[PDB]
């Protein structure tokens, strides 16, 4: 499902969920590592703000 | 210039009913103008719908002017100040909404009164200080 | 300015309007195209011979020369015209469009 | 098909051909005297000697001049009991004021 | 000058007529050697402007950017000479013929004695650039770019014409020393508004200002390597250069027009340096960089004090060269691996050693730390800043804490990483990469020195 | 390599208008030789009626 | 047509257009222009194309009422003044009725509609005649007579001539029609210093010559039309479309190019007359020329567009006409900037 | 989403560059768009004739 | 001068040099029927130089020493590649017939400058007026597409209207069944693979799209395979008639100056060839023309004008 359609300019990219890279599994293969990424697999539009070194989305326990 | 003397002679906030009407023989005379050229270079249809484009064309043109001599009368009198180049802005572009207002377009409304109204402005400019875009040739 | 001069210049202004308001026919145009020269020798003829400038007969006689000369010119115009579309409306006499 | 043009070659490896190669160009000889030009014509007299001429310029916007300048008319002002530095500019005596 | 404009002048024959395959290196020597003349104008005497001839002075402001652009001259030709091995004789002639032309008109532009004189060669820079961006190009925007850049710059110059002959008619000379010593005050009235807007907005767009600098990501990016140092290293401080000149008949009318144009470089400052905090193309990040530096410089040269003119200079020289610097860094990894993304060439102080040392001071000169010729200007724009309106260092102090998270972001995103596994092209860096970084860096150390030299003409 | 024109860049320029529209939707561009396309010829040999029918190539038949 | 015969018609248009600029009295002012115009007709119809009859009929029914509207006002200034000598008009309906009868000959206002199609009818060669020897014999009249024409009548006419042809050429294909559209916006800016100051009429005309009879006539050597065409140029002499740049970026007038002469010197006149703001609108629409000039740049050697294989055939092969006086033409078109004071050998 | 979309990419090259732009596209369609019909083309010359001879008082 | 306008003015009439033995005759036949050979014997028999039908290298050999090029630098397709694989991608197909129409334009022109230059005559082996059959049996065998077609019209449209028709055109009709034997005769491998389908289609599209029409503006002698091998009785039919078609019969110098000046310019008689009409079998592409152009510039001879070539050893060179 692309972004709603606000005027913005988005275009059809999809809207993936907002999760950081954190939230990954990371004793999965991982084509990109230090990203948690594979390969092909269409990269969220903010992917340069949920990067592992940037802001991330992790559940906290509270 | 009889229609021009027509219009600058009125002073700025006052006979606002004049300047108005003024505004609306200078829109209206350019209405005149535009269409009769677009009737020549685009012969339109039976003459019913040259009619048509021409009352269209004149429409616009005299609203444009109509309701910027009312409005740029009238805040020199609200205001309380005629020499303000802004006692234009504010009337000059809205001509540009009553454009968007006749063309239903939004982004060419407040287009016009963008430009619109940095050139009404600039008109005032021209008589203040003694601005001529035809100067006689002197040196 | 007496009312003479008027009724010619103000033919040379109603043939000047037919000229150039083409209507289906370019020999019409032509033909209207004729008038102002006519309008142009007889304007000039009053105020020359009036005024008693006797050199300036030539102009008269000069005018007529050339402003047929186009005319020589016209109708061969016409007549190439009307050997390619077969025909002198003017409609067809805009192939230049692009 | 559509157009009928050769694809992206290659990126050639300059290292590849001459294992010591410099980045410069193809040809070995001409780039082994690249670095031997672009070296000595380079850090040598225009970043080493250009460095000593600019650092060693005869002194630029004279300041120990003007700070010479300054110990005599100091001295002069203090000594006689004058203050260092008039507030005025430029002699007002002279001026004629309007009115 | 004659000293050296003909010196650069001669280098065109001399490269048309070069060896086959000498080209680079004949170009090289003599380019270094034009630089080697050019530092003898370093000197300036103690208030007059070191006048030659009629047409042609220096004072201590042009010389320290005429020296920066000769020097520049050979930087362009050796990182440009990588790619341009591979096409006719003909066609890398004419590069090096457009280089030598282009650096012509900057010594001449900057020199220029004669107002007019300096409009007509500033705007004669456009025609060496375009034909860079478009012709030799590694894109397809840049066919968009080229006319961006072309327009912006013409439709404020040309304003600039109609206003520079005005001043002809009206006062006389427009001498840059009959201007000065007959500065008369320019009252406040809607025809000297104009004349004001007039004379200002033509450079103002070449700096480039906030909002009108969207030319900007779109010539440098697209732009060839010896064109995107130029565009970005010296002729934004051409707009610079007719701003600090120009200005010397706008008073007192700037201070009271100069508001929109403060508020703008201020405040989009902020906003610029935020495009850079997430950006996808490591020139475009550098791009944006350019334009948070030049709105520093666009503030700082309308107070019109002594320490905003010493910082403008400061900064103007030191930004061309640090900016010039990154544009060579993204060069080489757009070399490697054929793209401009930032994330796909994750990992370059594992391969690279010393790339990531040569990153490391390119990004730490753009950090401007003390005593860093950019911190040595910025500094000195937020004194003076602070003493016209003491709120401004709220602004003026953001960017500074925002410049450093972008300037270390490329560095984290780019070196300090795991290396991308499916790259494998990757070299170890030619001595021409290495020796044309360290051509950018160590004078720029060694200018640390001595900052009286570039510190401008009010030292 | 740099970005060179494609097939698909120049059907941009090739039209018969730069930027076309509605009403240049169907201007076809000038022919390469200049030389219109001759339409049908205009002439009408005259069936003469004597009295023996005549057809003529202007006067000579 | 016979080359004697060609030779011929063409001095008659070189007599006649020298009969203007060598004439005392306003009817062999008229006298010249219907022997010019009664020469170049069969000079357009070199090829007898029905295209070619399209535009011989435009220009001519463009052309002839005008010298008729051009004898109208002859007789009513005779009229209400009696003297025929080349001077100042007495009487100012007649002198209203002479720009215009003037304008349109050439075509600058809504006048200018012929001044397209003719070009594009016509051959090369025979549009560099219309659009480099036509214009100055109309502008030989107006030079004469510039001490009282009305300001007001001639700026508007030269605004609109600027912003009508800097506008269409945008969406122009056929590069005989960009020509006339350039042609157009550079006629308005010789002629809008013209009530001002004459000598930097007669400055640009030579400047604006130069160009335009370098720039049509070297198009002529690629034997090219269409932008398309002209595309394809760069494989077989791309020193020819290397010119054809420098030439299209003078021909904008940017600067240290000898195409910024006029325009520079324009705004110099009507600043010196306190008009300032028509020349900075006039400045501005310029940008408008540049525009579909920097296009046709971008086509011809800025990029490379694909070629045809059958075009491999024209390599072995070579041009055959001599171009005559080309090559000396761009280099005083592009590079005369710096003899800027030669403004006063011309007056 | 604001600063780099929005204000920069979108609105500050949709107000200054491109509607300049599209101004100068909208009627550049128009003016190149002449039928080619000598009757509209001498009927616009009819209206030039009259406007500037009396009604805009050119004149005098 | 090479004919200029002097030279016509001066008195370099066309028309005065004409003699009754200036022929634009063609030998065209079906294919393989020995044309060639009747051809040849017609031009030894009369004052008519031959004209061997144009190849691929035919522009290489009027141009330079005549030493044919590389396939890929003169024409970038071959004949026995079409025949192999007429169905191929490549474009082979279309670009060997367009490639041999612009050849054919080459030989008209020569042909027709030497005869109004000398006023010898010339017979030609498919003329420019024959190539069209061809493709419409090549389309209509499907080795090429329809975009082929209307592309090849344009330019017979464009160019071929610039001249003007043979006096009486030669054909040969040997059957289909015939030439499928006839080519095996030959026994280049290349050759024997065509199908009888395109020679079938060859002929078909001969006698009703080429003998009809061009009868109109020249008549039409056929010489069946028995007539062929004559050679001696086939002179006297074509001494035999006066060519009262096309417009020889009304033919003057200042046509003829004008001819000669078109073709003379041997860029002009093939600028129109080259029609930015965007096809997939004739479109070169920037990069690969480019490359070629550069291969072709550091050939000798051709780095500059011809006589101009230091390379080959063009002496005064510093005073040419
Ligand atoms: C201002 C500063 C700049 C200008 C300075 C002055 C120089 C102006 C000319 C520059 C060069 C132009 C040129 O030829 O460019 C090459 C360029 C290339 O042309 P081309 O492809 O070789 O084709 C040329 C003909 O179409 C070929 O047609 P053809 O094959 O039928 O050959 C005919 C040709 C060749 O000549 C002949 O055939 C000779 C005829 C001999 C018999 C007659 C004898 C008696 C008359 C003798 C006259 C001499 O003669 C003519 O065309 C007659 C006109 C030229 C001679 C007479 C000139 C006037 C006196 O020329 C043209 O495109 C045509 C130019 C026509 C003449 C110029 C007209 C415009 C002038 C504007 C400026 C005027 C001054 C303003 C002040
Ligand atoms: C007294 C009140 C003062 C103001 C209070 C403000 C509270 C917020 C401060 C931000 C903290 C710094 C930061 O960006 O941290 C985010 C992140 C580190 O996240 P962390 O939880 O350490 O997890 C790392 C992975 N395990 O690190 C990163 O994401 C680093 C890469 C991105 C950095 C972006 C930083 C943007 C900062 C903008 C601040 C603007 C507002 C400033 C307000 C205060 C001004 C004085
Ligand atoms: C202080 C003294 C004066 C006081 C009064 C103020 C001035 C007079 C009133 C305003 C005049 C300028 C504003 C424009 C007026 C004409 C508007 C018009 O004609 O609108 C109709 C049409 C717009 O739509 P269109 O482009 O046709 O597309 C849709 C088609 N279905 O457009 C058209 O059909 C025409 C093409 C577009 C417009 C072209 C330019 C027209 C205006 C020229 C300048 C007029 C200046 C007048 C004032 C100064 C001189 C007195
Ligand atoms: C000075 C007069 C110049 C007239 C030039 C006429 C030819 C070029 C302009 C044209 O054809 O139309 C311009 C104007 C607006 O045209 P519009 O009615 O908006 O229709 C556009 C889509 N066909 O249509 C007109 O008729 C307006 C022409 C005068 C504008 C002032
Ligand atoms: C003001 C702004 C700038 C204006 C000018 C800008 C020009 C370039 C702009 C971009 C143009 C488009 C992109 C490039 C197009 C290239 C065009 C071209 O034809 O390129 C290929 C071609 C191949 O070269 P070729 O024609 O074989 O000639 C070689 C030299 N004989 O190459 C050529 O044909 C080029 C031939 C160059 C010849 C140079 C001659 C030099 C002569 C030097 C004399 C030295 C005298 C010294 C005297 C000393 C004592 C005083
Ligand atoms: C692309 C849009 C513009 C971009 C931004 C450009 C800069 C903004 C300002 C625009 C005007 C620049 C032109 C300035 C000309 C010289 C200015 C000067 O020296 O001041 C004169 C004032 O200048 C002017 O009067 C003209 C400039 C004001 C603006 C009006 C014209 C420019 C705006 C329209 C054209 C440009 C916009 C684009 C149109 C497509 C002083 O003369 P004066 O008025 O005192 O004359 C003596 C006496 O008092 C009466 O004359
Ligand atoms: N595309 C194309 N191919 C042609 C043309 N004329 C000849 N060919 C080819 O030329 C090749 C060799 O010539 P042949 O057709 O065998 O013989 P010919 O020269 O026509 O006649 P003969 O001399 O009798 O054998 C064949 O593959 C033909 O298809 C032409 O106009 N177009």
């Amino acid at each position: 499902e692309p972004y709603p359609d606000d005027g913005m300019g988005y275009g059809d990219y999809p809207k993936l969920p907002d999760r950081s890279q954190q939230e990954r599994d990371p004793w999965y293969d991982w084509d990109h590592p230090d990203l948690r990424l594979n390969w092909g697999e269409p990269i969220h539009w903010d992917l340069d703000m949920y990067i592992r070194n940037r802001v991330d989305t992790s559940p906290t326990p509270v | 210039k009889t229609l021009l003397h027509k219009y600058s002679d009125i002073p700025e906030g006052t006979e606002c009913h004049r300047k108005a009407y003024a505004s609306t023989s200078i829109g209206g005379a350019t209405g005149l103008i535009v269409s009769a050229y677009s009737i020549a270079l685009k012969p339109p249809a039976s003459f019913l719908e040259g009619v048509a484009r021409t009352g269209r064309y004149t429409f616009t043109s005299a609203a444009i002017g109509a309701i910027f001599g009312l409005t740029s009368c009238i805040s020199a009198q609200v205001r309380e100040k005629p020499d303000d180049p802004l006692n234009y802005f504010i009337g000059g572009c809205a001509g540009g909404l009553t454009l968007g207002a006749r063309t239903r377009s939004y982004g060419i409304g407040a287009a016009a009164c963008a430009y619109m109204g940095l050139t009404a402005a600039l008109v005032k400019m021209g008589q203040l200080e003694g601005w001529q875009v035809f100067a006689e040739p002197k040196v | 300015m007496p009312l003479v001069y008027m009724n010619i210049i103000m033919a040379f202004a109603i043939a000047l309007a037919g000229l150039l308001m083409y209507r289906s026919h370019l020999m019409s145009s032509l033909l209207c195209l004729e008038g102002m020269m006519l309008s142009l020798f007889i304007m000039s003829t009053l105020i020359i011979l009036n005024t008693h400038f006797t050199l300036a007969n030539m102009m008269p006689i000069i005018l007529l020369v050339f402003a047929a000369c186009e005319a020589a010119l016209g109708l061969s115009l016409l007549v190439m015209v009307s050997n390619t579309y077969g025909t002198d409306y003017v409609q067809n006499l805009n192939l230049l469009q692009c | 098909i559509r157009l009928q043009e050769d694809p992206d070659p290659e990126d050639e490896n300059l290292y590849e051909k001459n294992p010591d190669s410099h980045g410069y160009d193809k040809d070995p000889i001409v780039d082994l005297w690249n670095m031997r030009v672009v070296f000595f014509f380079g850090f040598s007299i225009v970043l080493v000697l250009g460095s000593t001429f600019v650092a060693y310029l005869p002194d630029y916007r004279m300041q120990e001049w003007a700070r010479r300048e300054a110990e005599r008319l100091v001295k002069y002002r203090e000594a006689n009991g004058l203050p260092l530095m008039e507030s005025n500019c430029f002699d007002p005596n002279k001026i004629q004021l309007p009115e | 000058m004659l000293k050296i404009i003909i010196p650069t002048t001669m280098l065109l024959p001399m490269t048309w007529m070069s060896k086959h395959n000498m080209i680079w290196i004949n170009a090289t020597v003599h380019s270094l050697l034009i630089s080697l003349i050019s530092l003898s104008l370093l000197n300036q005497l103690g208030e007059n402007s070191l006048n030659f001839s009629l047409t042609f002075f220096s004072d201590s402001l042009s010389a320290p950017l005429l020296v920066l652009t000769t020097w520049l001259l050979p930087l362009m030709l050796m990182a440009s000479q990588s790619h341009l091995s591979k096409e006719t004789t003909t066609r890398k002639k004419l590069y090096i013929t457009m280089l030598i032309l282009l650096q012509l008109f900057l010594i001449m532009t900057f020199t220029a004695t004669e107002l007019i004189l300096f409009y007509i060669l500033f705007e004669a820079t456009l025609v060496p650039t375009l034909i860079i961006i478009t012709r030799w190009g590694n894109q397809t925007e840049r066919l968009n770019a080229g006319l961006y850049f072309l327009f912006y710059t013409l439709a404020g110059s040309l304003p600039l014409l109609v206003a520079l002959v005005y001043i002809q008619n009206t006062t006389g000379s427009l001498n840059f020393l009959i201007i000065h010593y007959w500065s008369h005050p320019l009252s406040n009235s809607w025809s000297n508004i104009f004349m004001w807007l007039a004379c200002i907005m033509a450079f103002m767009v070449k700096m480039p200002l906030y909002g009108l600098h969207l030319w900007l990501p779109k010539a440098h990016v697209e732009a060839p390597i010896a064109g995107s140092m130029v565009l970005a290293a010296v002729l934004l401080k051409l707009g610079g250069y007719g701003m600090m000149r120009i200005t010397t008949i706008l008073n007192p009318l700037t201070n009271y027009m100069a508001y929109p144009f403060l508020m703008l470089s201020m405040w989009g400052m902020i906003m610029t340096s935020s495009i850079c905090l997430r950006q996808t193309d490591l020139k475009s990040l550098i791009a944006y960089s350019s334009v948070s530096h030049m709105a520093l410089v666009i503030v700082a040269i309308m107070i019109q004090t002594p320490w905003s003119f010493m910082g403008a200079t400061a900064l103007m020289i030191a930004h061309g060269l640090t900016s010039s610097m990154l544009f060579c860094l993204a060069n080489t990894n757009y070399e490697r691996v054929h793209s401009r993304t930032m994330i796909l060439a994750r990992g370059l102080q594992t391969l690279l050693p010393l790339m990531a040392t040569w990153w490391l001071m390119a990004s730490l000169t753009n950090l401007a730390l003390p005593p860093s010729i950019n911190l040595i200007g910025e500094l000195f724009i937020i004194t003076a800043s602070f003493s016209w309106s003491n709120i401004t260092i709220i602004l003026m102090g953001m960017n500074m804490m925002i410049t450093a998270l972008y300037s270390l972001y490329m560095l984290i995103t780019t070196q300090r990483g795991k290396y991308t596994h499916h790259i494998n092209n990757i070299k170890a860096s030619f001595t021409r990469e290495n020796a044309l970084m360290a051509l950018h860096i160590l004078p720029l150390l060694l200018l640390t020195l001595n900052p009286k030299m570039i510190l401008g003409p009010l030292y | 390599r740099q970005w060179q024109p494609d097939v698909e860049w120049a059907e941009q320029f090739g039209g018969a208008v730069m930027y076309p529209t509605k009403e240049t939707a169907h201007w076809k561009p000038p022919p390469w030789n200049d030389v219109d396309p001759p339409k049908d010829t205009l002439v009408s040999n005259l069936t003469l009626n004597f009295g023996l029918v005549m057809e003529l190539s202007g006067e000579m038949v | 047509m016979n080359p004697i015969i060609y030779t011929t018609l063409i001095m008659t248009v070189m007599s006649g257009t020298m009969l203007v600029m060598i004439s005392s009295h306003w009817l062999l002012i008229w006298i010249g222009f219907e022997m010019n115009l009664l020469a170049m007709i069969p000079v357009l119809m070199k090829n007898f194309n029905p295209r070619a009859t399209e535009a011989a009929t435009k220009y001519f029914l463009t052309q002839a009422t005008a010298s008729m509207m051009l004898m109208m006002a002859i007789i009513i200034n005779l009229l209400y003044s009696g003297q025929w000598t080349i001077t100042k008009m007495f009487n100012p309906v007649a002198m209203t009725m002479m720009t215009m009868a003037l304008a349109m000959k050439l075509g600058l206002s809504p006048f200018h509609f012929w001044v397209p199609e003719v070009t594009q009818g016509i051959s090369l060669q025979a549009g560099l005649l219309l659009l480099t020897w036509q214009k100055l014999a109309p502008l030989s009249v107006l030079c004469q007579i510039s001490q009282s024409i009305n300001p007001n009548l001639m700026l508007t006419m030269a605004m609109l001539s600027i912003l009508i042809g800097g506008w269409g050429g945008l969406n122009q294909t056929q590069l005989r029609k960009i020509m006339a559209y350039s042609s157009i916006a550079h006629m308005g800016w010789m002629t809008a210093v013209l009530p001002y100051n004459t000598t930097m009429t007669i400055l640009n005309l030579l400047i604006y010559i130069t160009m335009t009879l370098a720039m049509f006539m070297l198009l002529i050597h690629s034997s090219a039309t269409t932008t398309l065409s002209l595309s394809h140029t760069w494989n077989k002499m791309p020193v020819i479309t290397s010119l054809m740049m420098v030439t299209l970026l003078s021909m904008g007038g940017l600067p240290p190019l000898s195409g910024f002469m006029p325009k520079w010197m324009i705004i110099q006149e009507m600043t010196k007359n306190e008009s300032i703001i028509m020349p900075t609108l006039m400045a501005m629409t310029a940008l408008l020329n540049l525009y579909f000039y920097m296009r046709l740049a971008y086509s011809s050697s800025l990029t490379m567009f694909p070629s045809t294989n059958n075009m491999k055939m024209k390599w072995q092969f070579e041009h055959t006409k001599q171009m005559k006086l080309l090559p000396t033409m761009i280099v005083l078109s592009t590079l005369v900037l710096p003899m800027t004071p030669a403004l006063s050998s011309l007056n | 989403k604001s600063a780099s979309s929005l204000l920069d990419l979108i609105w500050l090259e949709t107000i200054l560059p491109k509607t300049t732009s599209f101004i100068q596209m909208k009627m550049s369609i128009m003016v190149s768009n002449q039928k080619g019909l000598i009757k509209l083309y001498f009927l616009s010359f009819l209206i030039t004739i009259m406007i500037s001879m009396t009604l805009f008082n050119y004149h005098e | 001068l090479q004919y200029g306008p002097l030279a016509f003015v001066l008195g370099e009439r066309t028309t005065r040099k004409l003699t009754e033995t200036s022929k634009v005759i063609t030998v065209d036949g079906n294919i393989c029927s020995g044309k060639g050979r009747l051809a040849r014997e017609i031009a030894e028999k009369l004052g008519l130089r031959h004209f061997p039908e144009a190849g691929i290298h035919y522009a290489d050999s009027t141009t330079g020493d005549g030493k044919p090029l590389d396939v890929q630098l003169s024409g970038n397709c071959s004949l026995e590649k079409f025949y192999d694989d007429p169905k191929s991608n490549d474009g082979n197909s279309y670009r060997l017939q367009s490639w041999l129409y612009a050849s054919r334009l080459l030989q008209y022109a020569d042909a027709l400058e030497h005869l109004l230059s000398t006023g010898q005559g010339v017979v030609l082996e498919r003329s420019i007026y024959s190539d069209f059959v061809f493709l419409e049996a090549m389309y209509r065998q499907g080795f090429i597409r329809k975009q082929c077609v209307e592309h090849y019209n344009e330019v017979k449209k464009v160019t071929a209207c610039e001249y003007l028709p043979p006096h009486v055109v030669v054909y040969v009709d040997v059957p289909v069944p015939e030439i499928q034997s006839r080519i095996q005769k030959k026994g280049n491998p290349h050759e024997m693979k065509i199908t009888a389908a395109y020679l079938q289609d060859i002929e078909n599209a001969y006698k009703k799209t080429f003998l009809p029409e061009m009868s109109e503006k020249c008549e039409v002698l056929q010489y069946s395979a028995r007539e062929a091998e004559d050679a001696e009785k086939v002179v006297e039919d074509i001494e035999y008639l006066k060519c009262d078609k096309g417009p020889w019969p009304d033919q003057d110098d200042r046509t003829f100056h004008r001819l000669r000046m078109l073709v003379q310019n041997k860029l002009e008689v093939l600028n129109y060839t080259t029609i930015p009409v965007y096809l997939p079998e004739i479109t070169i592409g920037a990069h690969q023309s480019d490359r070629v152009f550069q291969k072709f510039t550091e050939l000798p001879g051709r780095k500059y004008s011809p006589g101009y070539n230091e390379d080959v050893g063009d002496k005064w060179i510093w005073l040419k």
